[PDB]
């Protein structure tokens, strides 16, 4: 900075500065470290702080000036790392800050407040124990205060040293298991003010909102993380601290000491040991199917994600001869309350699902287990989490989105005895698969997990049913609304499960299916969407086999028109040379007809080239050769066939093995191939031995470094390149030793 | 999104494996 910084510095310093000068000019300075990089303000944060703590200090009368400079010491933490380095300017940095949190004004003291927590999360380990006891006292006491704005830098304060301390544990943990001293260590706050910090953020559960709004953040919300990083933080030690809270007031008159307690109790649910937890959510089991249907709003609310998070942290406890039969009919009235209650029931469904199917017993021969303990219930439940979704107010509190992540979790985590049940409500599902698509993201993951899940386990007739109601509903979707990129990408995975499940018996659709198909090849602009619909033409490849003949002079012409489209993203090219080897090794000596063309793509791409500076560049090059060398792979074994004796067919790519053996040979003698293009290149090799015979190995040992490549494959440490190596020495060997006669 | 790009890597490996498992089913392999 030329000159600009000393400026706005000197014009704080200058004993004549008026209190507009000083004070405008420091929050001009507060914006500047907001602005620029450590670059050009390390340098200078040494003149900043001079300017930042003469703002900030006892002696200064403005109240205004402190404000401005106190919120400048804020912005500027994120250099003052020389500063704290050393002990004399970090004493006097310290001292200003917490002389500062004792301001008569209070905007000058919740920006005081502001910086201690900052200072907390950038710098621990320049905190001492020495500074212990006077940090404590002064945000114990900011906890306490009736202004919220000072509650909460309090409560935060002690959140950021929970956050720290659990990684400094996981650090100390880690470095016990190596035999190590942890790099840093621990200084255990937390621990230490738990005495007294409960009490207080048990006391601040009651201060709700009565006016319930997500939006707004207050002191009641803070103090509920707080107890719950403290849990995480201090495992055990919180338990004798919070439970006669929980158990006194459990069943409080007043709705905002009974809310309190169910949620320090759910607040204390992970980090302690789950030994003790258990049995306290079994004691606590009958009070807390009550407090499900308590009279409060809020209550309900806290009670359905307190038994929520029993069933995700503590699933044994969840299961319970003793309870589950009441705890599944208290869920199944709560899909019919509000959407904040509703919503942590949906949750409380899925980890029970999960963690029935987990305990069931499964013969060790059998794959699925034949009963488990929710298969009384599965039908009932199954049937009001569909209703639930029917809910026209399900936008609000994700409902709608809980419901399907539900439906679709029990449908997958379910015993035989509940397979007619399955297989009814996943058609319900599939109908309306346009507008589960169109709805957080791992939703439409989980749809194609558990769509494969059930087709695989449900009766074959079943299962072909259900794929007439997925394409139905898909069908529709690409032929109704407009299309979006992300939704159609979506609807493509969506057809690549099926595809993949089905297999050969996927031709039923193929007809009504190949203009959709058609129109996500043509997408260029959208690669995402294309790279899918190439990555389909693979698999319905693998599929349908030789009864994609029909559908190949359209689907070529596509990919070829792709290739020649000069804006095409690169990432789609090599993704269909690899898919012209799927369609080679499908339709056999049917590709004869597209022959000429790929054998010419096939060549030009293999010569390509980029410079050897780009590491990005030399990174798609290695993926564009593996899937040249995969292309020519399902070529020669496309038209080889699996026969006796190997097809006239493939004399037609004999004129290339001098190029595709060079083309192996520049790749073994460049050291930085990859050992996906190793194996790839070695496979191919193998090919060329099994379809054209002795001449490969002439031609191959004419070429000394492909020895080489076969070598460094058969020594690699991936199970690709391993195997494949291996296999094209042997198929070498066998050429080498052909027409021998063996003696005794 | 983070969670969109680990389902299209996913699912390209799980297609390139089967891939190979057709390809080394021609070459008669393991």
């Amino acid at each position: 900075s030329p000159e600009l910084i000393p400026q706005l510095v000197a014009n704080v310093t200058n004993p004549n500065s008026t209190e507009h000068m000083k004070e405008s000019t420091l929050e001009a300075i507060g914006y500047i470290c907001q602005d620029i990089d450590p670059e050009q303000l390390q340098d200078k944060s040494n003149e900043i702080l001079t300017a930042i703590i003469q703002g900030m200090r006892k002696e200064e009368p403005s109240n205004n000036v402190k404000l401005a400079a106190t919120n400048a010491l804020l912005n500027s933490l994120e250099f003052t790392k020389a500063n704290f380095d050393k002990e004399s300017e970090r004493h006097f940095i310290m001292q200003v800050v917490c002389e500062a949190t004792q301001c008569p004004d209070t905007r000058v003291r919740v920006a005081a407040l502001q910086n201690l927590v900052k200072i907390m999360s950038l710098y621990y380990q320049y905190m001492e124990t020495y500074m212990g006891p006077a940090l404590f006292a002064i945000t114990i006491e900011a906890m306490k205060s009736d202004i919220d704005e000072v509650a909460l830098q309090g409560i935060e304060f002690w959140s950021n040293v929970c956050d720290e301390e659990m990684d400094l544990a996981i650090e100390a943990s880690e470095a016990a298991e190596q035999g190590r001293p942890p790099e840093h260590t621990s200084k255990f706050y937390a621990k230490g003010a738990l005495q007294y910090l409960v009490p207080i953020l048990t006391q601040t559960l009651t201060k709700q909102d009565e006016n319930d709004d997500d939006d707004d953040w207050n002191p009641c919300k803070a103090a509920g993380v707080c107890l719950m990083l403290l849990a995480t933080c201090c495992e055990d030690d919180i338990v004798p601290h919070v439970l006669p809270f929980i158990k006194e007031h459990i069943k409080n008159p007043d709705w905002r000491y009974r809310d309190a307690a169910v949620m320090a109790f759910g607040c204390i649910l992970e980090g302690p040991e789950p030994s003790q937890l258990k049995p306290l959510v079994i004691q606590a089991m009958p009070t807390l199917i009550e407090l499900m249907k308590d009279p409060s709003v809020v209550v309900r609310d806290t009670a359905a994600w307190t038994v929520g998070r029993i069933c995700e942290l503590l699933p044994e406890a969840a299961i319970n001869d003793v309870y589950l039969a009441p705890l599944l009919q208290c869920l199944i009235e709560g899909l019919s309350a509000e959407p904040r209650v509703a919503s942590n029931v949906c949750w409380a469904f899925s980890s029970l699902a999960e963690a029935a199917y987990e305990a069931a017993d499964v013969a060790d021969d059998q794959e699925e287990p034949a009963t488990y303990c929710l298969s009384s219930s599965f039908e009932l439940i199954v049937q009001k989490l569909l209703e639930t979704t029917d809910r026209p107010d399900g936008h609000q509190n994700n409902l709608r989105s809980s419901a399907y992540e539900s439906l679709m979790e029990i449908v997958k985590n379910s015993a035989k005895d509940c397979y007619p049940a399955v297989q009814k409500t996943t058609l319900v599902i599939m109908e309306r698969l346009q507008q589960v698509l169109q709805m957080f993201n791992d939703l439409q993951s989980l749809l194609c997990a558990t769509l494969q899940n059930v087709l695989r386990k449900v009766q074959h007739q079943d299962a072909l049913q259900i794929s007439d109601v997925v394409m139905a509903s898909l069908l529709r979707m690409f032929q109704s609304t407009a299309g979006s990129g992300g939704v159609q990408e979506d609807a493509l995975m969506a057809v690549s499960t099926l595809v993949e499940v089905l297999g050969g018996e996927f031709l039923k659709y193929m007809e009504a299916f190949k203009p959709f198909l058609g129109i996500g090849l043509k997408n260029y602009a959208e690669y995402q969407v294309c790279l899918a619909a190439v990555g389909l033409v693979g698999d319905l490849c693998r599929a349908l086999q030789s009864n994609i003949i029909p559908f190949c002079d359209e689907v070529m012409q596509l990919l070829l028109e792709n290739l020649g489209n000069e804006n095409v993203h690169r990432s789609v090219k090599p993704q269909i040379l690899s898919v012209f080897g799927d369609i080679a090794l499908a339709i056999g000596g049917e590709f004869k007809k597209y022959l000429e063309v790929v054998l010419n793509t096939l060549q030009q791409a293999s010569q390509a080239q980029v410079d050897k500076s780009d590491y990005d560049m030399v990174d798609y090059l290695n993926e564009l050769r593996e899937s040249c060398l995969e292309a020519y792979t399902g070529i020669v074994q496309g038209l080889k066939g699996d026969q006796e004796n190997v097809h006239p067919d493939v004399m037609l790519v004999q004129p290339r093995v001098e190029f595709i053996l060079s083309f192996i040979d520049h790749i073994a003698g460049d050291e930085d191939h990859t050992d996906g293009v190793v194996a790839c290149a070695a496979g191919l090799i193998g090919d060329l031995c099994t379809a054209f015979g002795k001449d490969v190995l002439k031609l191959v040992e004419a070429r000394p470094m492909i020895h080489e490549l076969l070598t460094e494959g058969r020594r690699s440490k991936t199970n690709k390149a391993k195997t494949l190596a291996t296999w094209a020495t042997k198929e070498l060997r066998k050429l080498k030793n052909q027409g021998l006669t063996r003696v005794d | 999104s983070l969670e969109q790009s680990e389902r299209r890597r996913r699912l390209l490996e799980l297609q390139k494996s089967k891939r190979l498992d057709y390809v080394n089913h021609a070459r008669r392999l393991a």
